[PDB]
RNA sequence: UAUGAAGAAGGCCUUCGGGUUGUAAAGUACUUUCAGCGGGGAGGAAGGGAGUAAAGUUAAUACCUUUGCUCAUUGACGUUACCCGCAGAAGAAGCACCGGCUAACUCCGUGCCAGCAGCCGCGGUAAUACGGAGGGUGCAAGCGUUAAUCGGAAUUACUGGGC
């Protein structure tokens, strides 16, 4: 239910580095960018049509560690919901508790912030939630658990959160170790390199 | 074509016939190997394909193919067969499930091991 | 103990008397700086385009501290050194992505100092 | 989980220079979900019973029955939902595929042999198709095969076909 293999392999695969690893040490130093893995990786692979669609879907999933089965349920909900499906699907992926904690700054990585949620270190509206897939609703207040705050990893993750342009729809609190999920995010804020219309066609085939 | 002609004789939903009639729309069926022998492939190919004649529980008598290298199969062997025809062997529409009942798993299988009933090799 | 980062920006203060070279990140947090005055050049030597290039050579530090590689270029000030310094960054092994002038140009704002009758 | 680059060794390839595995590891900080253990702890529970006092109900308001109350109540699940402490990364990743369709490749072995094969088809001595190795792709506590239904199939066409 979780990827446990090396991470820079996937990162160099799919290509464009998209929100992986702590984010401090230069990504290029840790590996060899612009070179897919494998002995034969050092070559130009003439990608196809299926190829492009697959890569995009795979890329999106990894950014939020969503498995196919899980991701497909998001697509079904996004199609059911009114509005444009692709942004709705992106909104649902961003609304997951583990992703929100990462953007809120309590985790160095989405995986670590997800582990923070998993390890019963997050309080939502006075209720303990340790489920990474919990859907945060607008105006909710997310507060680190008293015991959790004593974790020095969380503290260091706050420091680093400054470099990531603080998401608008998330009101982060420094010493207060809290956050307010103001509202749903919008396509503009999200990385403009995502072509949601490609995702919609691929799953509608 | 004409609606009046079509009203007189409505469209007839054609029934699609199965490629594995002896299975009677069942995924697998157990049988007893009536005969163990070898046969030759079709035209563009040349080999000594290994096939077995098997009597099923429902009385159907059919020939099934063995997809694994080597087999400890002989008279009165009880095997499990599944669907799937052999492109180059006319009249062969079923495959013997390696690693099930009295059919041993393929020796030295390392890839597609689940397709030949071979337990994971110890590290 | 410190952190590393890339994708920086270089601010160039090309004053008539001195050249200020500062490398910083996209959020304005400084990583390193070097000046012509601090490179052994005083008086007239502190303004010549050459000495400005030399100041960049000093700024070539922070490499291990911060693998900037690609960096932006901000240039403000009419003084000499609006060309030299830029070359030195290339020869130092950096990827100059954009080059824009950020010289403060008032739209008839404050009154300037009187003229030097000399 | 993060740090972690003589890109460790080892593996394989090799244009013998290298690359590849792979920051993967090791190591170094960090955390302990659940599973380990311990200690608490809802909710499901409404009930009737025993009493009381009044009211309706009477010849007698005895009989009741209606209120209110008072005492004591009941949980199969159940070592419950949940909460709190304990310790230490410790106890938890496979499966299929990589010739085209169709994402993902070489080396070795084999030599129309053995074999694979949904379709196209491979193999006859330099096999991206078989077998093994490395590597890579997909899915994941599941992955594959098989069987079955619809779709694609405008391929029984009323929508929606032809002679
Ligand atoms: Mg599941
Ligand atoms: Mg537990
Ligand atoms: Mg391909
Ligand atoms: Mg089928
Ligand atoms: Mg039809
Ligand atoms: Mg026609």
């Amino acid at each position: 239910a979780r990827y446990l293999g090396p991470k820079l392999k996937l990162s160099r695969r799919e290509g464009t580095d998209l929100f992986l690893k702590s984010g401090v040490r230069a990504i290029d130093t840790k590996c060899k960018i612009e070179q897919a893995p494998g002995q034969h990786g050092a070559r130009k692979p003439r990608l196809s049509d299926y190829g492009v669609q697959l890569r995009e879907k795979q890329k999106v999933r990894r950014i939020y560690g969503v498995l196919e089965r899980q991701f497909r349920n998001y697509y079904k909900e996004a199609a059911r919901l009114k509005g444009n499906t692709g942004e709705n699907l992106l909104a649902l992926l961003e609304g997951r508790l583990d992703n929100v904690v990462y953007r809120m700054g309590f985790g160095a990585t989405r995986a670590e912030a997800r582990q923070l949620v998993s390890h019963k270190a997050i309080m939502v509206n006075g209720r303990v939630v340790n489920i990474a897939s919990y859907q945060v609703s607008p105006n909710d207040v997310v507060s680190i658990r008293e015991k959790a705050k004593k974790q020095s990893r969380v503290k260091a993750a706050l420091e680093l959160a400054e470099q990531r342009e603080k998401p608008t729809w998330l009101e982060v609190d420094a010493g207060k170790m809290e956050g307010t999920f103001k509202r749903k995010p919008e396509r503009s804020d999200l990385s403009a390199d995502i072509n949601e219309h490609l995702i919609v066609e691929l799953y509608s085939k | 074509a004409t609606v009046n002609q079509l009203v007189r004789k409505p469209r007839a939903r054609k029934v699609a016939k199965s490629n594995v009639p002896a299975l009677e729309a069942c995924p697998q069926k157990r049988g007893v190997c009536t005969r163990v022998y070898t046969t030759t492939p079709k035209k563009p190919n040349s080999a000594l394909r290994k096939v077995c004649r098997v009597r099923l529980t429902n009385g159907f008598e059919v020939t099934s193919y063995i997809g694994g290298e080597g087999h400890n199969l002989q008279e009165h062997s009880v095997i499990l067969i599944r669907g799937g025809r052999v492109k180059d062997l006319p009249g062969v529409r079923y495959h013997t499930v390696r690693g099930a009942l009295d059919c041993s798993g393929v020796k030295d299988r390392k890839q597609a091991r689940s397709k030949y009933g071979v337990k994971r090799p110890k590290a | 103990v410190r952190k590393q980062v890339s994708d920086g920006v270089a601010h160039i203060h090309a004053s008539f008397n001195n050249t200020i070279v500062t490398i910083t990140d996209r959020q304005g947090n400084a990583l390193g700086w070097a000046t012509a005055g601090g490179s052994g050049f005083r008086g007239s030597r502190k303004s010549t385009p050459f000495a400005a290039q030399v100041a960049a050579e000093r700024c070539a530090d922070a490499v291990k501290e911060y693998g900037i590689k690609n960096l932006e270029v901000m240039v403000k000030g009419p003084g000499p050194g609006r060309e030299s310094t830029i070359r030195a960054l290339n020869a130092a092994g950096f990827r100059i992505t954009n080059i824009t002038d950020v010289t403060p140009i008032p739209h008839n704002g404050c009154r300037p100092p009187k003229k030097r009758r000399v």
